[PDB]
This record gives structure tokens, C-alpha cells and sequence, in this order.
């Protein structure tokens, strides 16, 4: 019982590792999207600005 | 001698739990029943003996048939009540009531009867300096040492739920829900049946309740373990009937506390015990409800199943915001937590000043419970 | 055994997602920080093109 | 035909009423709940039905659950609102929408999804020509014939307060109070279990609603009423359950209307509604208070009890200045009124050319409604 | 000690400003708030504690009513303004006023009664050798280290306007326009509702406080957002709130500061802020009128809107002469100007012999205040 809970909430614990690490690729993905897109905001404010 | 000690008991129905007040753990406990020689019997040199209450009653069962006087924390029948505490005074602590403040529990959104006939028998049955009752719930929150929390109480009484925050007490937020150990107990006998396993009698439905106090446990998922048990191996175990006869109990065993989290089982709409807690948490406050949720306490007789805590900490996750954390606090001795939640109440200096006195009972009257005490 | 395994994998799966977490939790800082300077440099982007 | 008539629905939470346009009483009212069959039946050649709507849900009521689709004014599921409509124009009204003009009524301060989603459910679902929605308090108003007043609309719903001034409106001087006549049932059954009597699934809940609208009352002046509930009388009413069951009520059946005027009891900060018409008419322009301070109008189905009008004019002749005279117009027939006001309100030429028609639904989309109407 | 140091207040409604005269920055700062347990409290050993004042009552908010004793610049209520005061220099100074001269703000075009009422209490409750009440445009205008300007002051409070010229200042063009951060969050908390989150007691009213304090901005044109408001992108964004619920608002974040700029949104006739400001130079001689058009000082902390400035520019600008040029000296820090231009005066050594004396009070009496200051 303690083993199928633990095998159980490994499954989960895999899963919300593999959902967290999702999330940091799907994440990491988005934050350099928002980095790209931040220079490229950047770069169109220093032409906006020139 | 100083300060008196004080009495201390919890009668939710089932059991009494009773003992002095400044112990950590109850002298006596024992179930509250009352078992009346159904035979007539045919000897010269028996008792007589009217009636037997207490484990007295567990040890000659097969002749008596049993009555709890307590149901869905109402007593039924007073005279029963009032032999379970003469029996809990005169053959186990040994006291005289005259020498000690007593404190009950009672439990939450009761009828004022029983808190009012409860305080007349105290004064003018055994007769006595002083008593208090007391809520269920916030006693559990005493002995747990916390001042914040959601106490899911359940006994073999009724079902109840208290928020509290920073002591205070939200009225409108307590919810009361009709399930309870016995209830259990009733629904575990109708599932024994459909295996050939047949308990008619009030004696043999103490055995099934003895069966489900050590066998039952719950799901941490309901359909996933009714899944495994097309291959039983070890959601089968034999059980030893005092008769001799061998019991053999598979699916059925967790199926039994599931009802807590599925009343379309036992067939009443009534919410399952996590949705209770999400209702009585959504009466409450927005502020307050982040530590609510992480500082769920469970008391009680009918908590002590296996697996119950993590149950209800992946339902309640489930339905909740996962933007904070739901701690769900149980502890082991969460059994009597009530009775040591009674025991620092009257060991509290403070508490000496907030009795009921005999004397404001006399010129007052017995309705003045509501007035001083919640 | 194969709990203490299952326990394990559990302790170290909780890791891979709370590390997995830490790193998502550390890129949803940097998305809320980096789209919140995209849309602060839109912004002085919108206010430097008006 | 000339006009081709028009079709009226109020629908604020507990009670459908609907029917034709310049029909001064309606065509049907009955209650707005969606009773689906909670027990699985074993039987050949029932039904089956999906669920019951209406008085087949009242009528059958013990086998079912019981869900109100209307909570707090907001619609909390759109089928079960879908099946009522559907209910009321093929089974009691007997008509096509197709040929009818359709007025609903809606709430003060009620999220923009209502409207929109609503506008939606009538163009798409039952095919009209024309539709308005329209808010509740205006429509009472319109029934007793005024043009200046402040409106007090309550109903099993939620409750609302309009201050209007020769027509107009002051829409920073609108109130919203959440407390219905639906939180005072949750508060009767809530009070009941002092007495013992516990009633727990939906369908005796609405049998407490039964015992609220027509043994209810409230106070004329609260602790002196309390008080004399020392010596119980005509304080004291039998009733009789649908079981045989007798139920006898006391202070309880008074003290259940006091929650509108003390939210203290439902434990909400929010003040009463003598409170609320208040802060209403102290929002208002200084000049109209004179006028709204004698023009008080009640409408809805939780301003029904008696003693209502009579202590609002006490309470608000106590927190007004007495140099000018309150007077509440609090008329019987007052649980129709929102629905007289637009029967009366789609009788008038002018406004059917204020109509949202379907070509400009259908040109310009569902957001249009708080483009054109209140 | 040389000089003694000497202490100042600023109170206008909803943050106590306060710290030691001859320093930059206060020591405390915290929220004008009396907050009392409305709910009654169920345990032993908690507080009592009547009420909670300051940053204590933000803490413990969900129990709490809050009332302001501060609206519109007036002391509603006396006692808690007192126990405010008390607050300040007992729990965070750690003072005696009688070791310290105590500056107070003051707004513009205030009842006498609450400076004479002010130092009546400064007198005779903390017992102080000397006051001095002062207004609160001219501090910050000393504090912005400039002779001339019209200075903008917009609190909690109020809304205040007063023309300076080479010191001096000129009675009859000051304005006092009611509008504030308060009627901002009454205006917000009332623009969320057809959205569908509704916020109807103080606790949470607080909240829409914390939201407007950031999230809030000011249109450069409002027609312009509003028509970009139709492509939602950048103009919505997520707030979490303590409860763990998130809000997300678009267009109804910048239309709640424009009700500075359009006082119709409120319901109010009284003119916008730069029309204000307009009525205000107006008012003064023809010969000074082009350097209070270059010299528009803001203050207060409902100037503190990301965009107010440029817009104020923009609308002044597009008014007056483009003869001149109008430059709108707005700082950051200008929330706390009141208080520094506090600071800077009892720091001034000529300012002390203009204090009022606790000798000269105890001859002439509390009337004196108007005698001898402004």
C-alpha cells in the first residue's frame, strides 16, 4: 500500500516532473519569445527613438 | 488541595471518553451503550441486573440487545445517558461529582434541549459545583495546539465542520452533515450481505464495527483499487468472528469508507466530507481562506481510517486553487483529541472564572447555557 | 524495496519537479520580469511612435 | 393580427412568471427549478425523462434533486435555463416565438455575460423577431403607475434598490444587497435544527420555503416580540409536514425575517435594507431625497412578509430627518409586479419602436444590448 | 539638547505621514484606519483589544470593519483620530510630545472647527509645548524648493488648488474641487462589477485600493485606449488576489483615473482637474498668470498615476494661450511633499517663534488658531 502510494505518487510526481520540465521547456520557450520579442521592442524603441 | 482538578468528558455517541482534567490522556473509555437482558433467564442466584452499560455490555453481548442513547449527537433516551455517566463516576473514576467542575463536549448546531436537559441532569442528578459544555471542534483545536484551522470532526455521532480563525468561530460557515461511524457501520452490514456474510442482530453489528475499526481503509483512488481487485491477492483479508467462522472481505472492505466521499452510496444527496469542507470554507472570508486550507485539522473517531488524509488532500487540491498550498493536519491520537482539547480547557487558569456555577444554574435557571457559553 | 525505491524515485521525481519548478519558477519570473519589459518597451515603444 | 401582441418572462431566482403582453395578470407562474432523477429507477415503461421543470419537479419531488439554474441573479447553468424557456412557451403559453416580440426582465448591477448570453439563448435557440431585456425595479415602478419613487425589489434571488426621479435613474445611487429570500431559507432550516428538526436534501428545503411564505412575519419591534416569547402563544403555530409529520415554530419563525433588517445573523457586514435605502437616497441629489423619502415602492417575492412596510417606515422614520413625512407604498399583488410592469411596458407604441430586432442582432452581434438598453 | 528637533503630520485622509522635522524622508508611515472586531470572538486569551489602528489593521483585515475617521479632509469621528495620533507617537516614534513642537497639515477651505477642534485635542490630550497647523499645498511647495507655482494637491482626502506667487497667495482663486483617491476606488470597485467580480465590503474595498495604486494608468488620449481596448493585448492584465483568485482587467483599468479629467463619470457637475486649474489662474491677477502656467506643481497621492503629468500638459496646453509655454513640474517622491515641506519648515529657524504656544492657547484659547496662522 505504502509502495503502490509511492509508485502511485512517483507516476504523479514523474508526471509533475515531466509537467513542470514541460513547463520549463514550454516556459523557456515563452521567456525567450518575450527576451526576442523584448529586443525586438527594444530595437523597435531605439527606431521609434531615433 | 488547590485548584480542585476538574472532570472531563466526551460524549459524542459511541464511546465515553473520560478522565481528570491536567492528564494528557482519559482514565476510562468505553462504548456508551446500554444492554438490556433480552432472555429471561432461568437460574436461581443471577443478578438480577436490569440493564449492563459500558464494556460490561461488550463482554456479555450475545444475550443483551444493545441500545445507544446517543444518535446524530442527540440523546434519545435520558435514563441511559444518565446510567453511562453514573456508571463513568461511580465504577471507573471513583469521584464524587460534588468534589470536581465538570466539562462536556456537545457537539455543533445540536437542539438547545440537549444542552438544556444536559445541564439539568448535571446539577440536579449528580449533584455538582460546576460544569461547562463545550463545542466539539474547537476542543480538537486545543489539543492540537493551533489557533487557526478548519476542524473536519467526525464520530461515531454525526458528521460537523467548524472554521476558526485566530480563535473567533464563523457561525454561518459551521456546517454540520449527517454521516458518521455508525452510519458506516449500517452501509458495511448491507455490503457483507451481497458475499453470504449475514449480521442481523445489534450484537454482530459491534463485530462489523470491530471489522471496520482495523480492515477498512481509503482509496487514495476509489476506482483504480475497485480496478485491482479483479486480480485479489492483497485487497482480501480473513477476519477471525469471535464464533470461529472465517470472514473473507475484498472490494468491500474500501468501498465502505468511500461512502464519506460518495453519499449516493448510502443514497443521500448530501455533499461528500471534501465538498463539506469547500462549503464551509466558502462561507468563509476571502482573506482568511489561504490558512484554512492549510491548516485543515481532522478529529474524531471515524478519521482514524488509513488513507483518509491523503484523500482529502488530493480532492481538495483537485477542486481548490493550486496557487496555494492545502496542508491537511491529522494526527495520530486524533482519536481522543476532543477529551485533550477538555483537558487544557479546564486546566486553563482563566476557564476557573467562565464555569457555569451551581449557583447562577439555580437562581437562572437551566436555559442559561446559550446565554454564557457557544 | 520497491518502496524505498518507489520512495526514491518519488523523492528524487519531487525533485526533478521542484528543480524542474525552481527552473520554471525562475523562468516565470523572468517571463513576468521580460514581458513586463516587452510590454514596458512596447509601451515606450507605443510612446516614443505617438 | 394588429401589434401581433408580445411575449413577458420574469425570471428572477425561485419563480418563473410569464405571458402575453396587455394581459394584466400572466399566463403562467410557476417555480424555476430543473429536477433531474437522482435514484435509478427499476421499473419498465417509465418515462424515461431526462428531468422534471416546473410543478413536475414540486410534485415528484422526493425521488429527485433539485437545482435552481438562477443563483444570486447570475445563471449558473444555461440548459436547465434553456429547458424553463423551452417549458414555458410549449406546454403552459402554447405559442411559437416566431410570432412573438419577447421581454425578459434583469437585475441591477448583474454581470454583462447575463445579458449577452441571454440576447444570445433568444435569437439562437427559440427563433424571435424582437426581444428587450429590462431592469426589474423599473418595471415595479411602471405597475404602480409612478414616475418618481425609490424601488426596493427583492426576491428569492437577490436584492436590489433603484432611487428614479420623473423616469431617469441615477446609476452611481443603485444598490445591490446580496441577501434574498433564498439565504433566508438556508437561514430557517439553519435555525429549525434548535428545535430539533432537521431537514438536510432540497425537496424539504422547499418545504421550509413552504413554512416561510405564510408563517413568517416580521417583527414590529424585534426585542420586544423576543421578550414575550417567554410566555409562548400565539408566537406558537402548528404545521403540517407532506409526511403527517407536526412541526410547532416559536421565536425561530420571527426571527427569520430580522436576518434582512440584522445581516449580523447571516453573518455578513453588509447593512440591512433600511441601511441600504439609505445610503441609496444619500448617493441622490439633495432636492429628490423629499420626494424618494415618501415615494418608497416594494416589489419582489421576500418583500411579501407582513409587518415589512411597517417597520421600514419605523426605521427609516427614526434614521431620516422627521421635518418631512416617510411613506412606503408597499401595494398587495406585489410578488407580480415586475412582471405587470412589462405587460404594461410592451403595450406601449413607443416602446415598440425601442425593441432589439433580429436583423440588428444579426448585422451587429450580441454586444449591441448594452448599446441600446439598461 | 540644542533646537529640540521637532515633529510632523501629515492627516489628510487615509495615510498618517509622520516623523522628525530636519530629517528627508518620515519614519512612519502607515494607513488611517480604526478597524474593530464586528464579528464576536470564541476563544479564551485572545486580545481583547476594542480595536486595531494602522498597518496592525491591514494584517488582521477579514474580521475587521475599517472606518476612515478622515473623509474628505474632515474628522468624522474624533476619538479615532486620536487614537491614531496615539498610534504615531507611542507605538512607532516612541515620543513624548510634551519633549517636542508637533507640526499637523491641514487641507484648504477646511471647517474651523476641525482646526480649532485639532488643537484643542494637541493641547489637551498629548500634552505639548507647541503646535502649529499649516496648509497643505504651500509644504509642498516648499518641499519642490520653488517661491511660485499652483500647486495641485490631490489626496484620499480631497482635491485642493492653491495659487502661490513669490511666496504670498491669493484667497479668493485657491479651489477645492471634491474628488479623491477615495472616490476613485468607489468609481473602481463599481467599474468591476460588469465584469463580474463584485467587492461590497471595506476589507476587499482596500483591495481595489492596492489594484488602483498600480495597475491604474492615465490615457495620453482616453477615446484613442479605449478603440484599442477592441484588439485587448497589453491593456489587460492579471492581478492576484490574497484569496487566490485572479482578476483580469482591460479597458476599465485606465477609465477609472480618467473620472479626474470627467467628473460626469462620477455624476458630479464639478469641473475636471485641469479645468480646475484653469478656474484657479483665471481667478488671479492678469501679470502673474504665465509662470503659474509654467509652474503647475503636483502633490498627493492620487497624482501618483503612471501618464497624469502629459496628460495634464496636454488639456492645459490645448486651453490656454500657446503663446506660453506650460510646463508641469511634476516630481516623484511627490507623495510625500506635504510631509517634507513639513520638515523643511519646523526645520526653518525663523519658524520658531511663529509656533502657537502651549502658553499663549492656555490665555487666548482654541480660536486662536485662524488669529495667528493660516
Amino acid at each position: 500500500e505504502a509502495l503502490k502510494d509511492a509508485q502511485e505518487k512517483l507516476e504523479l510526481a514523474e508526471k509533475k516532473a515531466t509537467d513542470a520540465e514541460a513547463d520549463v521547456a514550454s516556459l523557456n520557450r515563452r521567456i525567450q519569445l518575450v527576451e526576442e520579442e523584448l529586443d525586438r521592442a527594444q530595437e523597435r524603441l531605439a527606431t521609434a527613438l531615433q | 488541595e488547590d485548584e480542585t482538578t476538574a472532570l472531563v468528558c466526551d460524549n459524542g455517541s459511541g464511546l465515553v471518553k473520560a478522565g481528570f482534567a491536567g492528564d494528557d490522556a482519559p482514565r476510562a473509555v468505553f462504548p456508551s451503550i446500554v444492554g438490556r437482558p433480552r432472555h429471561q433467564g432461568v437460574m436461581v442466584g443471577m443478578g438480577q441486573k436490569d440493564s449492563y452499560v459500558g464494556d460490561e455490555a461488550q463482554s456479555k453481548r450475545g444475550i443483551l440487545t444493545l441500545k445507544y442513547p446517543i444518535e446524530h449527537g442527540i440523546i434519545t433516551n435520558w435514563d441511559d445517558m444518565e446510567k453511562i455517566w453514573h456508571h463513568t463516576f461511580y465504577n471507573e473514576l471513583r469521584v464524587a461529582p460534588e468534589e470536581h467542575p465538570t466539562l462536556l463536549t456537545e457537539a455543533p448546531l445540536n437542539p438547545k434541549a440537549n444542552r438544556e436537559k444536559m445541564t439539568q441532569i448535571m446539577f440536579e442528578t449528580f449533584n455538582v459545583p460546576a460544569m461547562y459544555v463545550a463545542i466539539q471542534a474547537v476542543l480538537s483545536l486545543y489539543a492540537s495546539g493551533r489557533t487557526t484551522g478548519i476542524v473536519l470532526d467526525s464520530g461515531d455521532g454525526v458528521t460537523h465542520n467548524v472554521p476558526i480563525y485566530e480563535g473567533y468561530a464563523l457561525p454561518h460557515a459551521i456546517m454540520r452533515l449527517d454521516l458518521a461511524g455508525r452510519d458506516l457501520t449500517d452501509y458495511l452490514m448491507k455490503i457483507l450481505t451481497e458475499r453470504g456474510y449475514s449480521f442481523v442482530t445489534t450484537a454482530e453489528r459491534e463485530i462489523v464495527r470491530d471489522i471496520k475499526e482495523k480492515l477498512c481503509y481509503v482509496a487514495l483512488d476509489f476506482e483504480n483499487e475497485m480496478a485491482t481487485a479483479a486480480s485479489s491477492s492483497s485487497l482480501e483479508k480473513s477476519y477471525e468472528l469471535p464464533d470461529g467462522q472465517v470472514i473473507t472481505i475484498g472490494n468491500e472492505r474500501f468501498r465502505c469508507p468511500e461512502t464519506l466521499f460518495q453519499p449516493s452510496f448510502i443514497g443521500m444527496e448530501s455533499a461528500g466530507i471534501h465538498e463539506t469542507t469547500y462549503n464551509s470554507i466558502m462561507k468563509c472570508d476571502i482573506d482568511i481562506r489561504k490558512d484554512l486550507y492549510a491548516n485543515n485539522v481532522m478529529s474524531g473517531g471515524t478519521t482514524m481510517y488509513p488513507g483518509i488524509a491523503d484523500r482529502m488532500q488530493k480532492e481538495i487540491t483537485a477542486l481548490a486553487p493550486s496557487t496555494m498550498k492545502i496542508k491537511i493536519i491529522a494526527p495520530p491520537e486524533r482519536k481522543y483529541s476532543v477529551w485533550i482539547g477538555g483537558s487544557i480547557l479546564a486546566s486553563l487558569s482563566t476557564f476557573q472564572q467562565m464555569w457555569i456555577t451551581k449557583q447562577e444554574y439555580d437562581e437562572a435557571g437551566p436555559s442559561i447555557v446559550h446565554r454564557k457559553c457557544f
